[PDB]
């Protein structure tokens, strides 16, 4: 790999320059160098993970719906035929955002996941397992899409038991697993009553926690209950 | 409306 | 290159799609493949070449900036040696956006400029000559920086020649032109009564032409009077 | 203050 001759150390440093860059392209090859050194990440490492990645895919995504859109629409009666064009370009993103999505679950799989032993680090994988596996899930129309959609929900499942059992329910971990796993009942799954009730006892056992925390811990788990406060109310 | 929310 | 095998028609049908979808790394590479195919640009493809190349650039430099920034502070007194690797990045980050200068400025020189003969087209590509000098001027150091300046403001000068010959004073195209060389003049040159005075008159030759002008002209031109307002309110 | 226009 392009960065095999770089120090961890210099590879975490210039991912955090990346970031205040806002170069989450560079952000994101120089954290997959400091995964490939073989060592496991901390806490803080494994966040510049995931917010490289993410930033990175979420511009992939913005950008297929786009396309995506302008595509149904040249489908619809009435339209003139423009060519191959739109189908080309759609597809083009489309296999860069697949690309991107198998590298995430490439370094997960080798060897993320199985060194992590720690319920913060276990949990934080498989959400992003099962994160990665719903983005491949937003595109798939073939013979493999439910396939796909059984992974992200198998690791997201993962992911729930272990969180239930091993973190309070005000950790923010736990709490943006439920909000995502929700998103997916709702979304990919087909189960709006699902996503509904996991969103609502996911914030009402985290509520009923507040009262043991710290300031700083409040803050940082109403944020995301206020997430699933608004998905609820754009849902119901 | 708006896009729901992900983490 | 890449983009051989596509159609120009294609190319440009992609570029207009990758802008929708924001993806402006995709349009350059649209545009220069378009660009390649040897036939000169109509008005709108201009633009288009324009918009792509403009914000890959704007993004390298905003980009740039923040590295160079944090660089400045670590050479200041009382700063912790922190190593090699913020500089070794800024260095990344230029080395890319010259790149992407040089590019632009091999598509003008093969063969843009030497087949563009009216005043809009000319103009608009000496303008744009001007510009990628410019950026290159913002980074240069060393024994080249005044011959770069030099080559930026020899093409801004010949495009102001031309458009105050061929041009009405309230062309956008003029405008813009203007409005651009008198910033190289503020921060490049380090001639900030030249940027002022370059300002100033091209606003007022311009109110004094608006009444010739469809209602739409007006919008298009004052648009960017307010522009040149904006920078003497700011430097006055 | 702002970031001096270019277009
Ligand atoms: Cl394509
Ligand atoms: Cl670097
Ligand atoms: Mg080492
Ligand atoms: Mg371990
Ligand atoms: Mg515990
Ligand atoms: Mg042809
Ligand atoms: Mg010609
Ligand atoms: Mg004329």
């Amino acid at each position: 790999g392009a960065m095999g001759s770089m120090e961890r150390a210099s590879l975490i440093q210039k991912a955090k320059l990346a970031e205040q860059a806002e170069r989450y392209e560079d952000m994101a090859a120089f954290m997959k160098g400091a995964v490939e050194k073989g060592e496991e990440l901390s806490c803080e490492e494994r966040n510049l993970l995931s917010v490289a990645y993410k930033n990175v895919v979420g511009g992939q995504r913005a950008a297929w719906r786009v396309l995506s859109s302008i595509e149904q629409k040249s489908n619809e009666e009435g339209s003139e035929e423009k060519g191959p064009e739109v189908r080309e370009y759609r597809e083009k993103v489309e296999t860069e955002l697949q690309g991107v999505c198998d590298t995430v679950l490439g370094l997960l799989d080798s060897h993320l996941i199985k060194e992590a032993g720690d319920a913060e680090s276990r949990v934080f994988y498989l959400k992003m397992k099962g994160d990665y596996y719903r983005y491949l899930a937003e595109v798939a129309t073939g013979d493999d899409k439910k396939r796909i959609i059984d992974s992200a929900r198998s690791a997201y499942q993962e992911a729930m038991d272990i969180s239930k059992k091993e973190m309070p329910p005000t950790n923010p971990i736990r709490l943006g697993l439920a909000l995502n796993f929700s998103v997916f009942h709702y979304e990919i799954a087909n189960s709006p009553e699902e996503a509904i009730s996991l969103a609502k006892t996911t914030f009402d056992e985290a509520m009923a926690d507040l009262h043991t925390l710290s300031e700083d811990s409040y803050k940082d788990s109403t944020l995301i209950m206020q997430l699933l406060r608004d998905n609820l109310t754009l849902w119901t | 409306w708006q896009w729901r929310k992900s983490l």
